Protein backbone atom coordinates (compact mmCIF):
# COMPACT_ATOMS: atom_id res chain seq x y z
CA UNK A 1 0.00 0.00 0.00
CA UNK A 2 1.20 3.82 -0.06
CA UNK A 3 4.02 5.34 2.75
CA UNK A 4 1.04 7.84 2.88
CA UNK A 5 -2.41 7.22 2.23
CA UNK A 6 -3.43 10.28 3.11
CA UNK A 7 -2.30 12.29 0.36
CA UNK A 8 -3.48 9.37 -2.21
CA UNK A 9 -6.30 11.94 -3.59
CA UNK A 10 -5.18 13.90 -6.17
CA UNK A 11 -7.46 17.00 -5.22
CA UNK A 12 -5.83 17.54 -1.80
CA UNK A 13 -2.26 16.95 -3.48
CA UNK A 14 -3.37 19.37 -5.75
CA UNK A 15 -4.63 22.03 -2.71
CA UNK A 16 -0.89 21.34 -1.14
CA UNK A 17 0.84 23.85 -3.52
CA UNK A 18 -0.86 26.65 -2.82
CA UNK A 19 2.44 28.18 -2.39
CA UNK A 20 4.36 27.25 -4.47
CA UNK A 21 6.60 28.84 -5.82
CA UNK A 22 7.28 27.70 -9.39
CA UNK A 23 4.15 27.90 -10.85
CA UNK A 24 5.25 29.16 -14.45
CA UNK A 25 8.07 26.89 -14.31
CA UNK A 26 6.37 23.53 -13.30
CA UNK A 27 2.64 23.26 -12.78
CA UNK A 28 1.44 22.19 -9.56
CA UNK A 29 -1.18 20.81 -11.50
CA UNK A 30 1.42 18.52 -13.06
CA UNK A 31 3.16 17.60 -9.85
CA UNK A 32 -0.37 16.60 -7.51
CA UNK A 33 -1.22 14.36 -11.36
CA UNK A 34 2.31 12.85 -10.87
CA UNK A 35 1.56 11.62 -7.73
CA UNK A 36 3.14 14.78 -5.38
CA UNK A 37 2.51 17.18 -2.54
CA UNK A 38 4.15 20.44 -1.79
CA UNK A 39 6.02 19.71 1.42
CA UNK A 40 5.90 23.62 2.26
CA UNK A 41 9.64 23.99 2.27
CA UNK A 42 11.09 25.49 -0.44
CA UNK A 43 10.42 23.46 -3.71
CA UNK A 44 10.62 19.81 -2.21
CA UNK A 45 7.77 17.82 -3.42
CA UNK A 46 7.26 14.06 -2.06
CA UNK A 47 5.69 11.15 -3.74
CA UNK A 48 2.19 9.77 -1.34
CA UNK A 49 2.77 6.13 -2.51
CA UNK A 50 6.58 5.53 -2.76
CA UNK A 51 7.58 8.98 -0.47
CA UNK A 52 10.17 9.71 -2.58
CA UNK A 53 11.10 13.34 -2.28
CA UNK A 54 12.85 15.96 -5.37
CA UNK A 55 13.80 19.58 -5.34
CA UNK A 56 15.66 21.77 -7.25
CA UNK A 57 13.19 21.58 -9.88
CA UNK A 58 14.06 23.35 -13.55
CA UNK A 59 12.28 25.14 -15.94
CA UNK A 60 10.56 22.33 -18.34
CA UNK A 61 10.61 19.61 -16.10
CA UNK A 62 8.36 16.95 -16.29
CA UNK A 63 6.75 15.71 -12.82
CA UNK A 64 6.00 12.19 -14.68
CA UNK A 65 9.71 12.03 -16.34
CA UNK A 66 10.91 12.93 -13.01
CA UNK A 67 9.38 10.23 -10.99
CA UNK A 68 10.42 7.46 -13.37
CA UNK A 69 13.94 8.61 -13.40
CA UNK A 70 14.42 8.67 -9.63
CA UNK A 71 11.75 6.25 -8.27
CA UNK A 72 11.34 3.37 -11.60
CA UNK A 73 9.74 1.36 -8.82
CA UNK A 74 7.06 2.70 -7.20
CA UNK A 75 3.83 1.50 -7.90
CA UNK A 76 1.41 4.02 -8.35
CA UNK A 77 4.22 5.32 -11.04
CA UNK A 78 3.43 1.65 -12.85
CA UNK A 79 -0.30 1.14 -12.15
CA UNK A 80 -0.48 5.15 -13.63
CA UNK A 81 2.04 5.31 -16.65
CA UNK A 82 2.75 1.35 -17.05
CA UNK A 83 5.95 -0.12 -17.72
CA UNK A 84 6.86 0.39 -21.28
CA UNK A 85 6.88 4.25 -20.19
CA UNK A 86 8.87 3.79 -17.55
CA UNK A 87 11.53 1.48 -19.20
CA UNK A 88 11.60 4.57 -22.29
CA UNK A 89 13.24 6.83 -19.64
CA UNK A 90 15.79 4.21 -18.84
CA UNK B 1 14.89 17.92 -10.78
CA UNK B 2 17.20 15.31 -8.31
CA UNK B 3 16.28 13.79 -4.97
CA UNK B 4 15.88 15.39 -1.64
ZN1 LIG C 1 6.17 7.44 -6.23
Amino acid sequence: GPAFPGMGSEELRLASFYDWPLTAEVPPELLAAAGFFHTGHQDKVRCFFCYGGLQSWKRGDDPWTEHAKWFPGCQFLLRSKGQEYINNIH
Amino acid sequence: AVPI
